[PDB]
C-alpha cells in the first residue's frame, strides 16, 4: 500500500494495491523438435545466382 | 408525428363561479428511479503488463 | 412531486439497480358548479370564512370546505365577523344561523 | 512467444492453421505447444485483485 | 478529405466512436432536462379573454391573440434582450455557431465535422406551454396539477394564499384595489427595467 500510494503513512480504508509481491526466478524454451539444419550454406556458396 | 403536449380541455372561468369535487378516486400510482449502477474496478497489472 | 394528486402515502419497494415508490394519492372528479361569495353581510357587518368557501344551491347559502362537498349550515363559529360589509366586493346578502 | 505467467490446461479445440489463440486480441489466452499437441492457455502470473 | 479513411476509421475512429456517444448522451439528457422542467403536467389549457381578474393586470404575460406569435410581451423582450453570439464569433462563423435552426451546410462543413443540433422543443411548444401554465395557475388556483377544471375566482384565490401566509382574508378582501394597484405597478417597473436596455 506504501509504494502504491507513494507515501510512507497510509490512512483508514481501503486501498487497491498492484502487484509488487512476485518475480519470476526460473525460465523454460519450448521449441519444435527439429534436428537438421538448414542448407544455408549450400545457397550462399552457390556457383551461380 | 408531432410531439402531444397535453391533455386538450378547456375551462370556463367566471368572477362568481366555483367547481367543488362531489367524488374522489384513491389511484395507486408507480414511478421508478435508478439508484447505483454497476459496482467496477481495474487490475492495472494485468491492464498494462498483461 | 409524489404523483398526480394530493398525495397521501408512498409505499417503498426495492428494485434491480433502484428502487421503486407505491404513491397513494387523492384525485378527485364528478364536479359540480357553484355560485359562491367572498362574504356574507349580515346585520351590517361582513361575515368571513374561517374554513372552506361559501357556495349556494339555487338561493340557499351554505359553507362547504373546498376540496369535497359537504353542505353545512352557516353558523357563526364557522365564520368570522371583520368590519362592515361597504368595503368587501362582490358581497351578497344573507342570514347567519346562530345555535 | 515470449511473457511471463501461469498456464493451465484449456478445453479448446484448434484449427491446423491455428497456433495463437485470442480471445480479446489484445493478449494471447492459449497457445499450442510445440513438443505435445496439447492446448494451454495462458494467464497472468499475479490476479485475484487483492 | 483524406485519400485514405477506412485504414484510418478502423484505426482510430473507435475513440471517435465512444465520445461521439457521450455527446449524444448528452444531448438526450439535455432534451429531457427540458421536458422534465417545461412539461411537468401534461394539460394544455386555452388562456381565456381577458376577463374579470379582481383588477390584477395579465395582459402582459398573457400570450396577445392579435399577434399570430404565440409569444407574450415579456418573453419577447427577454428574446429580444439576448442576442445569439454578441462577439467576434458572429463574425468569424457567421451565427451559424447559435442554434439558430436556420443555418445551412456551408456553416457545418466550416466548423470541419462539427454540428448543432436543434433541440427537441420548439420555442413556440415553450410558448404554448407557458401559456398553458399561465392559463391553469391563474383560473384554478393550486388545482392545475392535480388533475380537474376546478374554476376559482382570482379573488378567493389571494384569499387562500393570503391564509397560506398566515393573513387573513380581511386584509385582502379591505385592500383589493391597493394591492392591485401594487401589483400593476410592479409589472410595469419590470417591463420598464428589461425595456431600459439594463
Ligand atoms: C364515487 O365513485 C365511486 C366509484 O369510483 C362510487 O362507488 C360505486 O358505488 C356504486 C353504488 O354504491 C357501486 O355499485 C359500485 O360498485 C361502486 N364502485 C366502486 C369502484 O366502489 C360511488 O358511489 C361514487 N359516489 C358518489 C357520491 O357518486
Ligand atoms: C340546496 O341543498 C340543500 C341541501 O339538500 C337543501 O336544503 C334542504 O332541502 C330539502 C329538500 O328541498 C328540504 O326538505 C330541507 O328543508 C332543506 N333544508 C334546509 C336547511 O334548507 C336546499 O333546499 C337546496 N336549495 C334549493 C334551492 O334547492
Ligand atoms: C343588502 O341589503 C341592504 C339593506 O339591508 C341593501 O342596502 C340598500 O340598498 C338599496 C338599493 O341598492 C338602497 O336604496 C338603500 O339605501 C340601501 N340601504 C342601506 C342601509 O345601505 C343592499 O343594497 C343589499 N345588497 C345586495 C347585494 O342585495
Ligand atoms: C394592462 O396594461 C397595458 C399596458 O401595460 C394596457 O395596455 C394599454 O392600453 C391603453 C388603452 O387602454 C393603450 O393606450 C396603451 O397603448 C396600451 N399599452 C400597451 C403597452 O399595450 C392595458 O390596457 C392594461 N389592461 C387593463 C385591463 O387595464
Ligand atoms: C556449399 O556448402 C554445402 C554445405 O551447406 C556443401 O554441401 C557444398 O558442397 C558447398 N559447395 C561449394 C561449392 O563449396
Ligand atoms: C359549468 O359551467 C360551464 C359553463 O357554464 C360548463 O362548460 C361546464 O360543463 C359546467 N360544469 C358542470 C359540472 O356542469
Ligand atoms: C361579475 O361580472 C359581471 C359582468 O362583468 C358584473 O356585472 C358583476 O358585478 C361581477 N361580479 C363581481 C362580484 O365582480
Ligand atoms: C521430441 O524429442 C524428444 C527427445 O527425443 C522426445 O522425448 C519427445 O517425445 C519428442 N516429441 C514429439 C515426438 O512430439
Amino acid at each position: 500500500t506504501k509504494c502504491t500510494l507513494k507515501s510512507f503513512t497510509v490512512e483508514k480504508g481501503i486501498y487497491q494495491t498492484s502487484n509488487f509481491r512476485v518475480q519470476p526466478t526460473e525460465s523454460i524454451v519450448r521449441f519444435p523438435n527439429i534436428t537438421n539444419l538448414c542448407p544455408f550454406g549450400e545457397v550462399f556458396n552457390a556457383t551461380r545466382f | 408525428y408531432t410531439m402531444s403536449l397535453g391533455a386538450e380541455n378547456s375551462v370556463a372561468y367566471s368572477n362568481n363561479s366555483i367547481a367543488i369535487p362531489t367524488n374522489f378516486t384513491i389511484s395507486v400510482t408507480t414511478e421508478i428511479l435508478p439508484v447505483s449502477m454497476t459496482k467496477t474496478s481495474v487490475d492495472c497489472t494485468m491492464y498494462i503488463c498483461g | 412531486f409524489c404523483g398526480k394528486g394530493y398525495h397521501l402515502m408512498s409505499f417503498p419497494q426495492s428494485a434491480p439497480h433502484g428502487v421503486v415508490f407505491l404513491h397513494v394519492t387523492y384525485v378527485p372528479a364528478q364536479e359540480k358548479n357553484f355560485t359562491t361569495a367572498p362574504a356574507i353581510c349580515h346585520d351590517g357587518k361582513a361575515h368571513f370564512p374561517r374554513e372552506g368557501v361559501f357556495v349556494s344551491n339555487g338561493t340557499h347559502w351554505f359553507v362547504t370546505q373546498r376540496n369535497f362537498y359537504e353542505p353545512q349550515i352557516i353558523t357563526t363559529d364557522n365564520t368570522f365577523v371583520s368590519g362592515n360589509c361597504d368595503v368587501v366586493i362582490g358581497i351578497v346578502n344573507n342570514t347567519v344561523y346562530d345555535p | 512467444l515470449t511473457g511471463t505467467g501461469v498456464l493451465t490446461e484449456s478445453n479448446k479445440k484448434f484449427l491446423p492453421f491455428q497456433q495463437f489463440g485470442r480471445d480479446i486480441a489484445d493478449t494471447t489466452d492459449a497457445v499450442r505447444d510445440p513438443q505435445t499437441l496439447e492446448i494451454l492457455d495462458i494467464t497472468p502470473c499475479s490476479f485475484g485483485g487483492v | 478529405d483524406s485519400t485514405e479513411c477506412s485504414n484510418l476509421l478502423l484505426q482510430y475512429g473507435s475513440f471517435c466512436t465512444q465520445l461521439n456517444r457521450a455527446l449524444t448522451g448528452i444531448a438526450v439528457e439535455q432534451d429531457k432536462n427540458t421536458q422534465e422542467v417545461f412539461a411537468q403536467v401534461k394539460q394544455i389549457y386555452k388562456t381565456p379573454p381577458i376577463k374579470d381578474f379582481g383588477g390584477f393586470n395579465f395582459s402582459q404575460i398573457l400570450p396577445d391573440p392579435s399577434k399570430p406569435s404565440k409569444r407574450s410581451f415579456i418573453e419577447d423582450l427577454l428574446f429580444n434582450k439576448v442576442t445569439l453570439a454578441d462577439a467576434g464569433f458572429i463574425k468569424q462563423y457567421g451565427d451559424c455557431l447559435g442554434d439558430i435552426a436556420a443555418r445551412d451546410l456551408i456553416c457545418a462543413q466550416k466548423f470541419n465535422g462539427l454540428t448543432v443540433l436543434p433541440p427537441l422543443l420548439t420555442d413556440e411548444m415553450i410558448a404554448q406551454y407557458t401559456s398553458a401554465l399561465l392559463a391553469g395557475t391563474i383560473t384554478s388556483g393550486w388545482t392545475f396539477g392535480a388533475g380537474a377544471a376546478l374554476q376559482i375566482p382570482f379573488a378567493m384565490q389571494m384569499a387562500y394564499r393570503f391564509n397560506g401566509i398566515g393573513v387573513t382574508q380581511n386584509v385582502l378582501y379591505e385592500n383589493q384595489k391597493l394591492i392591485a394597484n401594487q401589483f400593476n405597478s410592479a409589472i410595469g417597473k419590470i417591463q420598464d427595467s428589461l425595456s431600459s436596455t439594463a
